[PDB]
């Protein structure tokens, strides 16, 4: 699970 | 280059290459529209943020796989395999901070300047803060330190310029918040600003939620979705 | 162009680009490879033919999304955009023919000439159907028809030394006999024969399976597998 | 469902 951005 | 072809020609390309997942193709027609040397309207700053974002996160990616190999060649019992991963990762290392450095050039010469009202003037910097963190990613001598600066005061200034203008559920703002708490976390080894931002981004909006259309709620709670995941993870 | 890099060093940079899914990089150290003169092994031949049945296959992808759109503009009722669909349609097309023409000039500079062994023969010839065949889906002029004739003379001429020298389970073979197949079925409006030599290849593969190892068999049974999916598509 | 190559 990779942390988002966007 | 791009400089023959009309601006919405360009504008049509870039759509095209889009449905067709041609990135590169498609953020090289979104250069020569924002070298055409006019503003660019909502829609066109979105196309020109997914084509240089998804060209640049296909070299990010495959950055992180060769970093990866190239820390494991150097644990002890490796067996020496010669130059051949460090040149490799040097190289897409390299070909990556190109498309940054296009990116910011396109900022620079002339974007930011000209973008008066808020929703353009925070989008491109949260572009700029952006594409300074990918460069922080790999940075590892002299200028890194500065590097991470400026990623850190073009979000500054897009986060200033957005609290004053803009709604707490405002799209931009919310991704702006989420990018800058993610710098935090990973670039400016700041976890607890990282959580703080994106608890307070994310709370400041559900308040705001009531205001909204239908439309906007879905807008809004897409990327306040995105600041839970992260609180998920990191908390 | 690579002819500074060291032959093993472009073949360590191939498998390091597969891993990081830059195909377009593995296909040029590839080339780089073969440009060397040396004969390839096994496992370089394969990483040749990966690297270039993945960038064609994200070019052909592409076409396809333009070929479409490109059609639906050319309906009754359809507003006249004016050219830029069937333009960057070309451009990806020239882009695509460009790639096949690269890997039919590797195989006739010089490798096929070089190939003595079956596995390396047969592979090879399919690999110059399979580009023939790519440049015969985006044909539409005067050399059509020599286009096709060329892609079924590399395939027949492979599948007759595949015949007489291989094992009807050898992948290379089923392979081989999938693509013809396909080639008969959307490139040559011969449905009939695509069915025919899919449904032969597999049967005779069948009943060589009992011959071989664990891990032959699985390596022929999922090669065969293609061959019933496009069955139950066709049939 | 696209017919399989390989
Ligand atoms: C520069 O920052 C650009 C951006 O990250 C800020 C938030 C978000 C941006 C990019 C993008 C064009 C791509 C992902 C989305 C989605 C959330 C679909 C959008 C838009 O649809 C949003 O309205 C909005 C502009
Ligand atoms: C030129 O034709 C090449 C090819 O289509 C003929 C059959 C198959 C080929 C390509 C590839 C390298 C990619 C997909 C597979 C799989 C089936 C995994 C392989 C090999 O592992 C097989 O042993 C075999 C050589
Ligand atoms: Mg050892
Ligand atoms: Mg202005
Ligand atoms: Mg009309
Ligand atoms: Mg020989």
């Amino acid at each position: 699970k990779r942390r988002k951005s966007v | 280059a791009m400089g023959s072809m009309e601006r919405a020609s360009l504008i049509q390309k870039a759509k095209l290459a889009e449905q067709a997942e041609r990135y590169e193709d498609m953020a090289a027609f979104m250069k020569g529209a924002v070298e055409k040397g006019e503003e660019l309207s909502v829609e066109e700053r979105n196309l020109l943020s997914v084509a240089y974002k998804n060209v640049v996160g296909g070299q990010r990616a495959a950055w992180r796989v060769l970093s990866s190999i190239e820390q494991k060649s150097n644990e002890e019992g490796s067996e020496e395999k010669g130059p051949e991963v460090r040149e490799y990762r040097e190289k897409v290392e390299t070909e990556l901070q190109g498309v940054c450095d296009t990116v910011l050039g396109l900022l620079d010469s002339h974007l930011i300047k000209e973008a008066g009202d808020a929703e353009s003037r925070v989008f491109y910097l949260k572009m700029k803060g952006d594409y300074y963190r990918y460069l922080a990613e790999v940075a590892t001598g002299d200028d890194k330190k500065r590097i991470i600066d400026s990623a850190r005061s073009a979000y500054q200034e897009a986060m200033d310029i957005s609290k004053k203008e803009m709604p707490p559920t405002h799209p931009i703002r919310l991704g702006l918040a989420l990018n800058f708490s993610v710098f935090h976390y990973e670039i400016a080894n700041s976890p607890e600003e990282a959580i703080s931002l994106a608890k307070t981004t994310f709370d400041e909006a559900m308040a705001d939620l009531h205001t909204l259309s239908e439309d906007s709620y879905k807008d809004s709670t897409l990327i306040m979705q995105l600041l839970r995941d992260n609180l998920t993870l990191w908390t």
